[PDB]
């Protein structure tokens, strides 16, 4: 499980909020390492497998799974306080600084995008 | 598009032919309708014959090359349908072993009693086992 | 019908293909006089355990399904014959019998799928 890997998401969201960090280069790391826990959590799977863990629920018939929905709604609080605050930190930083962060920075926008999409 | 790719071969020659083969292997990868183009269900009676092979020939290192790729990506399931065209019997009865065995593992509540990985696992069984099977006790 | 059950059909079957493999992986040891006897014996069991491997295929073939009904209405006088058959005939065989037999499998829609093609290859091949 890659509960532990969950800490350090935490941890990141904190620093990018904080916005310490002289370096870009600092948040661009941070920006890189919530790419791949928000990518690692979802295994590529799409719609059907969402269905089926509903079905699966249904309802609990006798013992579900309902392990990968569980850990979406986790991360998504997390990120939902820590976020508002971070959200305007990552938006600014965007545009300037770092054209290089940059490419850090937008691919880890888009991640998070589907999840806490809605 | 196999129709009209089998048109190339009719400008006869190597290089054509090549580019012909070329075009179909391109087609199959990316396409992915390996059913449909490479063939399906052995029930014995080994494939039952995709478009492509009833034109024939170059078809076993096509499907090595589609199922090593489905490999990389992980599509299972055209992994296991692509070895069982390959014939080789060993590797799809490991690679179902893998699948079945996790989603085993897990939390309680599915498993209806038609279609899936286990469905897939009881097809396999009743048809190879039976028959000469070449796999590992 | 078979005088063995399908399970134990398959379970000597399996247990042949072991063997099979076995001697079919370390042959060259074996084969290549006393030494020359060794090595006509021995390359007439493995023959033997190859051929015993054949006809329980065959019979794990028709295990599958309507194998009963075409051998009512198939045996005509040779039904004798055929009817005090031995396994060990089989393991050392008698091929015209099993020959029009296995035509009039494929022949007859009985064989489904991959087997019929299993024994157009075997006609081919041995027959």
């Amino acid at each position: 499980g890659d509960s532990s890997l969950y800490i350090i998401l935490k941890k990141l969201l904190d620093f990018i909020l904080k916005t310490g960090g002289g370096f870009q280069r600092v948040r661009t790391h941070l920006y890189g390492s919530l790419l791949y826990y928000l990518q690692i959590a979802q295994r590529p799977d799409e719609p059907d497998t969402l269905e089926a863990a509903k079905k699966t629920m249904w309802e609990r018939l006798t013992a579900p799974e309902d392990v990968f929905s569980k850990l979406q709604r986790e991360n998504i609080a997390i990120i939902e306080s820590y976020g508002a605050a971070l959200m305007e930190v990552v938006c600014r930083d965007a545009c300037d600084g770092h054209e290089i962060g940059r490419m850090l920075a937008l691919a880890l926008l888009d991640r998070i995008v589907s999840v806490d999409k809605q | 598009a196999l129709q009209y790719f089998y048109f190339l071969r009719d400008e006869k020659d190597s290089q054509g032919e090549n580019m012909f083969l070329r075009c179909v292997s391109e087609l199959v990868i990316e396409s992915r309708e390996f059913d449909m183009i490479l063939g399906k269900l052995e029930n014995d009676g080994s494939r039952k014959p995709g478009v492509i092979d009833k034109f024939t020939s170059d078809t076993k290192p096509i499907i090595n090359k589609v199922a090593s790729v489905a490999e990389n990506k992980g599509l299972f399931e055209e992994a296991a349908k692509l070895y069982d065209l390959a014939k080789n019997a060993d590797k799809v009865l490991e690679l179902m072993n893998k699948l079945l065995s996790p989603v085993v593992p897990q939390i309680s509540a599915p498993q209806s009693n038609k279609e899936r990985l286990k469905n897939m696992a009881l097809s396999i069984a009743e048809r190879y086992r039976a028959q000469g099977i070449s796999a590992n006790k | 019908e078979s005088s063995v059950p399908c399970q134990l059909l398959e379970s000597v079957l399996q247990e042949l293909k072991g063997l099979q493999e076995f001697l079919d992986r370390n042959s060259q040891f074996a084969g290549g006089e006393a030494q020359l006897s060794e090595k006509i014996s021995l390359q007439a069991i493995q023959q033997l355990v190859r051929k015993s491997y054949q006809a329980l295929a065959l019979w794990k073939l028709l295990c599958e399904h309507q194998f009963t009904i075409i051998v009512a209405e198939l045996q005509k006088e040779l039904q004798e014959q055929l009817k005090i058959t031995t396994f060990k005939d089989l393991v050392i065989r008698d091929k015209e019998l099993t020959g029009a037999l296995i035509a009039s499998l494929i022949n007859c829609y009985i064989r489904d799928n991959a087997a019929v093609d299993g024994i157009s290859l075997h006609l081919q091949d041995i027959c």
